RNA sequence: GGAUUUGGUGGAUUACUAGC
């Protein structure tokens, strides 16, 4: 419940770095600016490493055999994960501007580029214990006029070959022996080499240039070294090649283009097999795979990622994340479904199961700030600063109806009731609440009465009333239904710019300019209690700062507030560093999430050392699955969780309580004691030693004998193993069993089970009627077929 | 004893403990090699940032220390390490049950000395290898020609020859044919201490009464002698900046530094290692440079300085005192309790016997500080009830630290040994 | 020297300043003229500078949005450059002079809703106008409250 | 013995693989 760690992070696919897959190629990795995401392809699942890196990576290094991925950073800085551990084994600092670092295919050493100096460094082995300084160089290169643009690796380690930009190409052995072999430097290209390959036959030499001529240099008699053979040209009218990806086996050229077109050449037969744009701005890296199957090709001035296959015209994954920043964030009734509004209007739905966008929408011509979910998955609200509201269809991806209002004003933040009638909007502009029926596109009332702007806008599901968010220093709650028209106004000390709305109905949870969070009653008007916010915010100097960190009134307010679904804990961010987790009850907060650490972003450091975009969340949610709390960055989304589980949060234990006992009960045939054993030390693997064993003629048996305590553990349980799990029938007697044994009990207790029926009826709803719906299908196409007589 | 889960990664808080450390110097970077008990480091000599520590513990205690230009060369009890980056390459084992108590590298040879006046030469295999490693020959030193092993010292510019100095006497032995070349006359002191000079032919001594005697090898002869009071002389160093100066160490914790030329002391250092301890271990200008490092026994490491003088005209005459650069510290006795200060686990606090609160830092090794004990002036305006000549805190027995509001108020609050009272400190 | 002339009445960081904005004054009667010579019944065209207009009064650049000539005639860096705030700072009131206010906002007294401006050239909205006040428990908001002789320490005023 | 103010150096202020 609350250790919680950096699960995921989700948008912003590609901003800049070199591109690698893995030596398998069933996984692709791609360098975001502080951080390195490895996307499965075959899983479909988006998995991001813990660890922070200082700036930008700016190069990628991704070991044959896969036990070390290297990232290098601007300043030089080097940090080695294992991918199978996903922990730094070592963090070596380069002390120069790194370009490109690719391992060896033997993977004994791996060869390194920075400016005109070629280096090859001892790898320490993965299997190896830690060592205080395991970084070890095997020899410097430093006969270049300007450092090498690009480097290349041949299967061998003899031969290591980096192409400069003063137009010179130089080739260097790995082993000192076979430098006799090999030391020549090609001359005589014009503009710049892009990059130099090499052939599955080391004769002939491939290089590229900026121009975008090509030349091929084939060793032959004229004794006789290196003549150029047949020279290759691409025509472009404004087109110069950027970054050039050769793979030897398939013969496959990749060329990027300051346009942006992609092209693909075969270096033996010099044919173009097809010319792409894939966006008006140029390719940044191309990268291939052993097979060649897959090529990836991303633009950092679009910043986004982009992945294709030569042999068949089909993309395995296409995405642009955001432009600039995700001003609201939407989380759908179903955990999967994920909303992100952003600066630039367009609006992009991405997927709690895998990190990917289904689909775009570009209605909204201005930005739009706050995006909500109505209890349907019928349809979602989008509030924008154009001064039109665009309801939108999920079913279908379209508009009903945009609202607007009558004197063309600004909107901040949105409200929508529950029972899908009214969709509340407000402004800076007006000050003015704006109602709008869902049916008829008119605005049924101005709701009035603010000095100074509505902030945000909730309704509280279980009551259904609607309560304003003012500048005045006063919470006003609406009451608009039905012939009653009443406003009660609550005083606050300073400007509120949080409203948080518990899922009770009961409590209305603010974030004022104080820093303070104060939660309301609100068929009272008084207050329960307050927690202090301001001296547990961390907040960044920027560069162009003339004050202290310590005292500057930027960032100690919070600009986003979400309950839980529990109802019992707040999760706050602004546009500090950080995010918080409060404990409603005991008012104290739990624990505190730094975003990133970032010199590139402004807001990190505390002190720094003797415009910059700021780094801030703009908008928090707790999933109704409640694992983890997306809260949406600069970087990109966040999605914190707990999926993990390796922590131990035991649970009334005996002395004569150990793992051992659960599996004994298991041979003594007691299901309900070794289902209670394994569930009080709250261990997911005795659990589904438990889970799986027990037979289907003793699931309601045990299901009765189950006691009331323990039937929302068991629910939450069952509710995240299901859904990446094979056993559908297994499963589902579970939950006929459950909810067969206490149905009155479950319902009488609607607040206290919320997080459970929710992950209950996910299961339900994405796989297990997909499943019925095929098998409903295919049924009645054979009954037609059958029924239908013979055609001729 | 060999473990499933836990294996060791070094020795932190432990600067030197007493055996002399030996320079080497590296490209134009000059690093120190220490030991702590049965594992050295290395230092370098530019920022005594910490470089490299030894991979293993060795078995017994590092007794010698020495470094020529990669290679450390270890010597504990039986055998004799000659190190690289603090990796075992080369485990070198001598043919005795003696503990090698001195050691020494010329050339193709390695010269190492028992304990038992017997003394082992190890040659270069090849003129190819780095490290010599091949059993040469066994040479011994009988009581009839000299006492117990002092050190072992080569000379610049003598072929084989290798000046061995003893209690009583020097010698001369040609490790090539094995033979006495040259005995000196017998001393009317213990010698404790010898080192060379950057002149020619000239060994510098030291004996258990206050006296340095330069010693000619070509004429056989003392040159020149300088008498100390009352005190027993650890350490010798000569200055190679282009001036004349001798460094003599003390067992009684002080450094003195002569003036050869104009035949006086120029300023003379006042405890810079504790008496009890040992004194200056070992001082030891770096070479044609004015910086002088010494290390004592106290778990200590300090660089002096010469500042230039301020007279324009005369120079050599008008010498600056010497002046306190960067050290490293650790901790006197062994430690009663720890805790750790942070999350990111980048400060240890460290309360010992000695008395004296220390927040070392497993990160990075110069950062490593003694918290102050400085009372803060009451708010209440009566004064503070206190012995005035200032003693530290009673030694520490519980530790509890919560880092929750640090910078803000104190958030460390420890339990002094017979104490009704419990102080607080400041992270 | 006009560049110079109105940086003084204006009081401006950079002399480049003035420049700064007369490229974007000019780069408003670009795209007047150039709507301009559209045809006068074009449905894009009587959108589009209405379209226009609607932001260059809610950013206050001009007076009125009902007369069309003053999009080239009343456009003038001097009209933009006295939306900056310090001047907006002498508009109403706040600081006694224009040098002044440049000096209360360097020193960081002022703020716009929640987060304070430290840009003395910060631009602001005739919409966000009325939110510009004193940062709150500064010394320069507590001796205002000390000459009404109504100081409120629990607000820490 | 006590208090206030100030000049100068050194060590930190990102995570420790030696100089040309």
């Amino acid at each position: 419940k609350s250790d919680f760690k950096f699960s995921n992070l989700l948008g912003t696919v590609y901003r800049q770095g070199n591109i690698t897959f893995s030596d398998d190629g069933k996984q692709l990795l791609s360098p975001v600016g502080n951080r390195v995401s490895v996307f499965d392809l075959i899983n479909n699942k988006s998995f991001t490493f813990e660890y922070e890196h200082r700036k930008n990576i700016a190069a990628i290094d991704l070991n044959k055999q896969g036990t070390l991925l290297i990232s290098i950073d601007e300043d030089g800085r080097a940090i080695l994960v294992n991918f199978k551990a996903r922990n730094v084994l070592h963090h070596f600092n380069f002390k120069e501007k790194c370009s490109a670092v690719k391992f060896s295919p033997d993977g004994r050493l791996f060869a390194l580029a920075s400016g005109r100096f070629l280096q090859i460094w001892k790898t320490p082995d993965v299997n190896k214990d830690r060592q205080f300084a395991p970084f070890v160089r095997h020899r410097v290169h430093a006969g270049h006029f300007q450092d090498i643009t690009s480097l290349t690796w041949s299967q061998d380690s003899r031969f290591i070959l980096t192409t400069s930009k003063d137009l010179s190409a130089k080739i260097w052995s790995v082993d000192s022996e076979e430098k006799n072999l090999a030391a020549t430097t090609f001359n005589g290209h014009r503009d710049y080499v892009m990059g130099a390959f090499f052939s599955h036959d080391q004769e002939k030499i491939y290089t590229v240039s900026k121009d975008g001529a090509v030349f091929v240099w084939e060793f032959t008699k004229r004794k006789y070294s290196w003549r150029i053979t047949k020279k290759h040209f691409f025509y472009a009218n404004q087109a110069k090649v950027k970054c050039v990806t050769f793979h030897p086996a398939t013969r496959l050229l990749a060329v990027g283009f300051t346009s942006g077109e992609f092209r693909l050449y075969d270096l033996p037969d010099f044919t173009l097999i097809q010319q792409l744009s894939m966006g008006q701005n140029p390719v940044n890296t191309v990268s291939v795979n052993q097979t060649g199957e897959w090529l990836a090709f991303g633009s950092s001035k679009l910043g986004q990622l982009l992945v294709y296959e030569w042999q068949s015209e089909s993309y395995i994954l296409k995405q642009q994340g955001h432009f600039d920043s995700t001003n609201s964030l939407a989380y759908s009734p179903d955990g999967s479904r994920v909303v992100t509004a952003s600066e630039d209007g367009k609006i992009k739905v991405w997927d709690i199961t895998s990190g990917f966008c289904l689909a775009t929408f570009e209605e909204h011509t201005s930005s739009v700030t706050a995006v909500q979910f109505a209890k349907r998955g019928q349809v979602m609200f989008s509030s924008s600063l154009d001064g039109t509201v665009r309801a939108w269809d999920l079913i279908r991806y379209r508009n009903f109806r945009t609202f607007t209002g009558t004197e063309r004003i600004q909107f901040n933040c949105l409200a929508v009731d529950p029972s899908g009638e009214v969709v509340c909007a407000g402004s800076l502009d007006n000050f003015d609440i704006h109602v709008w029926s869902v049916q008829t596109g008119q605005l049924l009332d101005a709701l009035s009465g603010h000095e100074g702007p509505v902030s945000c806008l909730s309704f509280s599901q279980e009551n259904s009333v609607l309560a304003s968010a003012s500048w005045d220093k006063t919470i006003r709650i609406w009451s608009i239904f039905g012939r009653s028209q009443q406003v009660e106004p609550i005083e606050v000390y300073s400007d509120v710019l949080a409203l948080s709305m518990r899922p009770d109905g009961k409590e209305v949870a603010v974030s004022t300019l104080k820093g303070q969070i104060s939660i309301f009653n609100i068929e009272d008007a008084k207050q329960v209690g307050n927690i202090d916010c301001r001296k547990d915010i961390i907040s960044g100097r920027f560069n162009q700062d003339r004050f202290t960190a310590k005292n500057s009134e930027r960032s100690k307010f919070f600009t986003t507030i979400h309950y839980s679904f529990d109802g019992m804990a707040i999760v706050a961010g602004g546009n500090n560093n950080s995010i918080c987790l409060y404990d409603v009850p005991n008012e104290v907060l739990l624990k505190r999430f730094i975003v990133s650490r970032n010199m590139a972003l402004n807001g990190t450091l505390e002190f720094l050392n003797s415009m910059r975009p700021e780094v801030r969340v703009t908008s928090v949610q707790f999933s109704p699955t409640a694992n983890a709390f997306a809260a949406a960055s600069t970087e990109g989304l966040l999605i914190y969780s707990t999926n993990d589980t390796i922590l131990f949060d035991p649970f009334d234990l005996d002395v004569d309580v150990t793992p051992h006992s659960t599996v004994e009960a298991l041979r003594e045939k007691q299901f309900l004691n070794a289902l209670v054993m394994a569930f009080r030390l709250n261990e997911e693997y005795l659990i589904n030693k438990v889970y799986e064993a027990i037979p289907i003629k003793e699931i309601p048996l045990v299901a009765s004998n189950i006691p009331a305590i323990y039937l929302p553990r068991i629910l939450k349980f069952i509710g995240d193993f299901a859904i990446e799990s094979q056993h559908i029938e297994f499963n589902l007697i579970w939950i006929k069993a459950l909810l067969s044994a206490s149905g009155g009990y479950i319902n009488e207790h609607k607040y206290l089970f919320s997080t459970a029926m929710r992950s209950i009826q996910r299961f339900i709803v994405r796989v297990a009627k997909e499943v019925v719906n095929t098998t409903t299908d295919n049924k009645y196409t054979y009954r037609f077929l059958v029924s239908t007589d013979g055609s001729m | 004893k060999n473990s499933k889960i836990f294996s060791p990664f070094r020795i932190i808080g432990n600067v030197s403990n007493g055996v002399p450390f030996a320079t080497g110097t590296l490209g134009s970077t000059f690093y120190i090699v220490t030991c702590v008990g049965k594992t050295f480091q290395i230092y370098d000599a530019n920022t005594l940032h910490l470089l490299f520590v030894s991979e293993k513990e060795t078995p017994s205690s590092i007794v010698a220390l020495s470094a020529h230009f990669h290679y450390v060369y270890a010597a504990y009890e039986n055998k004799v390490g000659i190190y690289k980056r603090g990796i075992e390459e080369h485990l070198l084992e001598l043919e005795t049950d003696a503990n090698v108590e001195h050691l020494c590298i010329f050339g193709d040879y390695l010269c190492a000395s028992t304990d038992d006046n017997s003394i082992f030469i190890y040659k270069k295999s090849d003129p190819q290898d780095k490290y010599p490693s091949e059993f040469y020959t066994k040479l011994t030193v009988t009581e009839i020609q000299g006492g117990e092993i002092v050190s072992l010292q080569h000379l610049a510019t003598y072929l084989n020859k290798l000046t061995v100095v003893t209690k009583s006497n020097v010698l001369l032995f040609n490790v090539r044919t094995g033979k006495l070349v040259f005995t000196s006359n017998e001393f009317p002191d213990q010698i404790t201490t010898a080192e060379p000079a950057p002149v020619l032919d000239i060994i510098a001594l030291g004996t258990v009464t206050g006296e340095v005697i330069m010693f000619n090898m070509r004429k056989g002869k003392r040159i020149r002698t300088i008498k100390i009071p009352q005190s027993r002389i650890s350490s010798l160093s000569f200055r190679t900046d282009g001036s004349s100066h001798l460094s003599v160490g003390t067992s009684s914790g002080d450094l003195i530094f002569y003036d050869l030329d104009r035949r006086s002391r120029i300023h003379v250092l006042k405890n810079i290692h504790r008496e009890s301890y040992g004194g200056v271990t070992q001082a030891t200008f770096l070479n044609g440079q004015p910086i002088i490092v010494t290390s004592g026994g106290d778990n200590s490491l300090k660089e002096y300085v010469f500042d230039p003088s301020l007279s324009q005209g005369s120079g050599d005459v008008v010498v600056q005192p010497p002046r306190y650069l960067r050290s490293r510290g650790g901790h006197s006795q062994p430690p009663s309790y720890i805790a750790f200060a942070d999350s990111q686990s980048h400060f240890m606090l460290s309360a010992s016997k000695d008395r004296s609160l220390w927040s070392f830092s497993l990160r990075k090794d110069a950062q490593s500080q003694e918290m102050s004990q400085r009372l803060h002036k009451k708010q209440d305006g009566g004064r503070v009830g206190g012995s005035t000549i200032k003693s530290k805190f009673p030694e520490i027995v519980a530790l509890a630290i919560e880092n929750a509001r640090i910078g803000e108020w104190e958030n460390i609050i420890t339990a002094h040994k017979d104490e009704k009272f419990a102080r607080t400190w400041d992270m | 020297h006009r560049d110079t002339q109105v940086m003084r009445t204006y009081h401006i960081q950079n002399r480049e300043d003035y420049h700064k904005y007369n490229r974007i004054c000019g780069d408003i009667r670009r795209l007047a003229n150039k709507l301009s010579l559209l045809p006068p019944t074009d449905p894009f065209r009587r959108k589009h500078e209405q379209l226009l207009l609607d932001k260059l009064y809610a950013m206050g650049v001009l007076t009125t949005k009902s007369k069309i000539s003053d999009l080239e005639n009343k456009v003038t860096v001097s009209a933009i450059c006295r939306r900056r705030l310090p001047v907006i700072m002498h508009r109403l009131k706040m600081a006694e002079t224009i040098q002044d206010a440049v000096k209360f906002i360097e020193q960081g007294h002022v703020r716009v809703g929640p987060n304070l401006i430290n840009d003395p050239a910060y631009l602001v909205t005739r919409n966000m106008e009325d939110y510009v006040t004193w940062v709150d428990n500064s010394k320069i908001k507590k001796t205002l409250l000390r000459y009404r002789n109504q100081i409120d320490d629990f607000d820490f005023s």
